[PDB]
């Protein structure tokens, strides 16, 4: 997609600094609009970041921190909106880039030399921050009050100039010292200090060089169509103040007709539907969680809806990071009770060391592995799953065997939907898992963990931008040294662990949750019928024949005959005498025929027929 | 007597769907199959489907095999026929009935019925 | 519009009481009615919706019922914080509408209207704008008439009256009644009077003063 | 608790106009329709309008067809309402709210703010020391007061003996009386021999005309 998520990493070090560079090479690959923050952190001088060239707009802020790159490939960035801000104050932050005076000689030790943000035309909220970048030139010769939006001049700025090197002047082809950088490509744009009076925007000094009111990042022609980025919405190349309404009204009655020319609101845009993992809402918002008194429903096209509870809504179970558990860092002895029998979770799940070695001063108990059984009902998670400790008695993640999907609408550090770190364990066992709705999956420092290369990660994602990220685990050469793999019946060798209960799809048949070579149609005593590759008993009257069987479906009339007696149509080991009525007629003393038919008696009581022609009905 | 009540019969397009509904009275569905049956108007009968509401087992006739599905709410004393891929060969007066105790597969309790029609 | 009236407009209950209020429409609002409280000098809040469903964060004591045109609130046991105004609202027919309001009043024993009367001051005896006043304190319940008389007629519309709203430590009332006249009315009559038609003493505790003998 | 905060209340002369503001606290302004509802002195509630936070598209009561204007400031969790040219028919305390009618019925609310109209200019109080007549003094405890009268607009402030006389003191809500101006009384209950010796003092300020006032009784 041309739209991607931003991140939330704000001067935390990477959970794997080694595989951090390639995480960004997936997440931002050819992205044009960032739904979040653009963070560039701890990136070394060798970093081929050229895939960032396509970013046109950021809805959050930009943070470029602690990097040893000489330059940043961001020359296409038109504008930043500041829907979030760094320290609630800043929309562009440049921190601590180069080296902090280590014991290291290298003549180009990184640090950003220049601005080179050659497109940046507007900032709609928040200030600018630059600190401890001793390599940086030209940040001081900028008219930042052209770029700060005229109608929201929250123009705080804190810029460092403590250089440890010289700066020569920018190319004299510029109209004075107004530059991004050193070359004749690198002149600063002006769009507000070359304009006057009613011209809130222009491309030049004339009244014809002015731009339309909806146009933030400048214009080419004078019309609302002619514009390089727009202040409120883009709809189909029209710069609209609002998205078009989804309803038409009577104007007096306010009786309502749906409008097919309506759109939903999503980021900087108006769209006719919400993208795959989001929620559609009655008022036309595309969201992550439903509004209060709206439920997330299983809408027909899979594109979920938030529609209205005409009774009080069902008490769905919150995960960590939502309502009841927003601030709550961990599953513990106290909140594990709140998941008992829950099948969809509204939030995330997290296992830290402190989840299991629970603190007696913050008076919680250490966690028993048996308390984890409360999750075995779980079908779906709206947030993420994070694991950084596990009990040494569990070689696997068995309590999640029934989990189909993790959405990642909430993400760990804004980026990750599944984390499995430092756990030691040998396999995963997640047999039902078939979807990762958004965000990356991280699996690192796991001592014995085999078979992670056998999972068809292809089938779980819904964009070309997500990957599995792995390092410091078990060698897969030492997994063939263990002599084990996925089982013979695992389709293309795809599994979650060792044996017939672990395959992602089965080559032959399913006996309950066992993938098997064949089923007991002929080959044994407990006979099993086939139901579209599943295998099941009847009620036990498919009596073993030498080449056939006796009741196919568990409505016991269906393979060929009966084993001992018939009560038409069904089959039994004895004609029965029930002592509960509903209506005042029990099965009256059903005598066997010679072909075993269980026939009722010909007089109501008193006179004859008790199977032995005796006395066993009352009166 | 013990008795039922049919509902949800009506007029439909061919190829379309209709959901019939049948509630139970004088008993509560646990020793139970619930059936659907239909009459060619003032002529022959045809049996359509059964459900056992106490475990969800279902069976069908060769005319509605792979077209229709029978279903129930075993708490709300009610069973349903989900008819789909409808035909002119479905214009009939529909009826619902019971069995209970398998040695008595004879249909004693029923409701008032409802018409079903399929047309342009 | 559907007019969503309340009743009865004043009703006295104590802390601990089961309490009831009713609500009535001009048209069907069958599952289309909600219920409210608003405390003295505070924001309102929702209590109940579709006649009967209590809302999020609403206290342990609140309930509702009714349908068609006729609706009910009930408080299962009253708090010190319920001495307030109450409403219901409709949500079927535009424009959307409430009613005239109703108070749950604080219940305690009847109390004696302790009453005083002001001949318009020794500085109005210069200034000539005869702003006359009559004063009650220590009275209960809230329900009374006060008004003005001159010689033996009644006078109004140049009159205005105001009261306390209550401290739950006792909650007996004060009232002032005021009448605006001139010095050219002061010489027009002989007697001026104030009617104290309230329950808290076994007679209407009527007050007076003079043109002459004040 | 979760709640709204209103501003822009005041008074004008007949045919004049004003505007209100409402800011949301404890919840996201972005996900619910927002409302105005008012109490016209001595009644319950009248609905004024609904407005959506996503585009400012809004629905007023027919009482304001072509009269009132709604707007939203989704940049700062806030909204605004413009008023039209009343001769006091639309006099009320106006409150903000947000919606839960799948339709219009409101669950979260604000403290409200005043809009009232009169032909009056700003004026400081006419004053009267509310003595009992000597024909109405008690053989025990009597009452006295001070009237603060024919002033405009609100607020007044009233106290006794520099604010030290709290014992048996009362003050009532103001009446907008038949002259188009405001009045209230403050009163106190005392043993009559102390009134004839330690004669008690009322001490006042009207903030709009800035006039301070004093009297004893």
């Amino acid at each position: 997609t041309q739209v991607c998520t931003g991140t939330d990493m704000k001067l935390r070090l990477p959970a794997s600094p080694e595989t951090h560079l390639d995480m960004l090479r997936h997440l931002y690959q050819g992205c044009q609009v960032v739904q979040g923050n653009l963070e560039l952190t701890y990136l070394p001088t060798n970093a081929s970041l050229s895939f960032l060239q396509d970013i046109q707009e950021v809805q959050g802020y930009v943070l470029i921190a602690h990097n040893q790159v000489r330059q940043v490939p961001l020359q296409r960035l038109r504008i930043v909106r500041g829907t979030q801000l760094f320290e609630d104050n800043y929309a562009l932050a440049v921190l601590d880039n180069g080296d902090p005076l280590n014991n290291t000689t290298g003549a180009s030790p990184g640090g950003l030399r220049e601005l080179q943000l050659r497109s940046l035309t507007e900032i709609l909220k928040g200030g600018v921050l630059i600190q401890r970048n001793p390599q940086l030139c030209y940040q001081d010769t900028i008219l930042w009050k052209d770029i700060f939006h005229k109608n929201n001049q929250l123009a705080l700025t804190l810029i460092d100039t403590n250089r440890s090197r010289a700066c020569h002047p920018c190319s004299p082809m510029c109209k004075g010292s107004r530059c991004w950088g050193e070359s004749s490509e690198d002149c600063q744009s002006l769009t507000r200090t070359v304009c006057a009076g009613g011209c809130a925007r222009c491309k030049g000094p004339l009244p014809t060089d002015c731009c339309h009111e909806q146009c933030a990042a400048g214009c080419t022609g004078p019309k609302h169509s002619d514009c390089l980025a727009c202040l409120h919405f883009n709809h189909s190349g029209i710069c609209e103040l609002h998205c078009p309404a989804l309803v038409t009204y009577n104007t007096d009655t306010f009786e309502s007709m749906p409008n097919p020319e309506g759109r939903y609101t999503f980021g900087a845009s108006c769209v006719t539907a919400c993208p795959y993992n989001y929620l559609s809402t009655d008022v036309g918002s595309c969201t992550l969680v439903c509004p209060l008194h709206n439920q997330e429903v299983t809408a027909e096209d899979g594109t979920q809806r938030c529609e209205k509870c005409s009774k009080p809504c069902a008490r769905v179970c919150y995960g960590l990071g939502m309502e009841h558990l927003r601030e709550v860092r961990a599953v513990t002895s106290a909140n594990i009770q709140e998941f008992a029998g829950c099948k969809k979770i509204f939030g995330s799940l997290a296992f830290l060391p402190e989840s299991f070695d629970g603190d007696p001063a913050s008076n919680t108990a250490p966690l028993q592995p048996e308390q984890l059984q409360v999750f075995e009902t779980l079908e779906e998670i709206t947030g993420y799953l994070y694991i950084s400790a596990w009990p040494d008695s569990l070689p696997d993640l068995s309590v999640f065997q029934n989990l189909q999907v993790i959405r990642g609408r909430i993400l760990h550090n804004g980026a990750y939907s599944l984390t499995l770190q430092g756990l030691g364990i040998s396999w995963l066992g997640l047999r039902s898992l078939r979807e990762l709705g958004s965000g990356l999956a991280l699996i690192h420092h796991n001592t014995h963990l085999c078979f992670v290369h056998t999972v068809p990660w292809d089938q779980l994602f819904r964009n070309p931008h997500q990957a599995l990220l792995h390092t410091a685990n078990r060698p897969e050469d030492e997994c063939v040294g263990e002599g084990l793999a996925c089982h013979q019946l695992c389709a293309r060798g795809h599994c979650w662990g060792p044996g017939p209960t672990q395959c992602v799809n089965c080559s032959q048949f399913l006996r309950g949750q066992e993938c098997v070579e064949e089923c007991r149609v002929l080959q044994g005593l407990p006979r099993e019928y086939v139901n579209a590759r599943h295998c099941l008993p009847c009620h036990p009257e498919c009596q073993p024949q030498n080449g056939s069987v006796t009741c196919f479906g568990p409505e016991a009339d269906q393979c060929v005959a009966c084993a001992h007696y018939k009560d038409p149509p069904f089959c039994v080991a004895r004609c029965p005498s029930g002592v509960k009525p509903d209506l005042s007629y029990m099965p009256i003393w059903k005598f066997p025929d010679e072909e075993g038919a269980c026939q009722p008696c010909p007089i109501n009581c008193t006179h004859s027929c008790v199977d032995l022609d005796d006395k066993g009905c009352p009166a | 007597e013990v008795q039922l009540v049919e509902s949800g019969g009506g007029l439909v397009q061919p190829g379309g769907s209709l959901r019939l509904s049948c509630a139970a009275s004088g008993f509560n569905i646990k020793d139970t199959y619930i059936h659907w049956v239909r009459q060619a108007p003032g002529k022959g009968l045809e049996w359509v489907a059964r459900i056992y509401p106490t475990n969800g087992y279902t069976r069908y006739a060769d005319s509605v095999k792979g077209r229709f599905t029978i279903s129930a709410d075993t708490s709300k004393n009610t069973a349903y026929l989900q008819m789909n891929s409808l035909r002119a060969e479905d214009t009939a007066v529909y009826y619902c009935s019971r069995w209970g105790g398998d040695g008595f597969y004879a249909m004693d309790y029923w409701g008032q019925g409802t018409l079903v029609t399929v047309s342009s | 519009d559907i007019q969503m009236t309340q009743s009865p407009s004043s009703l006295s209950a104590s802390v601990g009481d089961r309490v009831t209020i009713t609500c009535k429409a001009s048209q069907d609002v069958s599952i289309g009615v909600a219920w409210y409280q608003q405390k003295p000098g505070k924001a309102p809040k929702l209590l109940i919706y579709s006649a009967s469903y209590r809302y999020t964060g609403v206290p342990s004591r609140f309930s509702g019922s009714g349908s068609g045109t006729d609706f009910t609130l009930t408080i299962s046991s009253l708090q010190p914080e319920d001495f307030a105004t109450y409403y219901c609202q409709q949500y079927y027919i535009y424009p959307y509408t409430f009613g005239q309001g109703t108070k749950v009043e604080i219940k305690r024993t009847v109390a004696a209207p302790s009453v005083f009367i002001f001949p318009p001051s020794d500085e109005q005896l210069k200034s000539g704008t005869a702003s006359v006043v009559c004063l009650l304190n220590n009275f209960y319940p809230r329900e009374a008439k006060v008004q003005w008389k001159v010689d033996n007629a009644l006078q109004s519309g140049n009159s205005q009256e105001s009261v306390t709203e209550q401290d739950s430590k006792d909650s007996t009332y004060s009232l002032s009644s005021t009448l605006t006249l001139s010095k050219a009315d002061y010489e027009k009559h002989k007697v001026y009077a104030c009617e104290v038609t309230h329950q808290g003493l076994s007679s209407p505790v009527t007050k007076s003063f003079n043109r002459g003998e004040c």
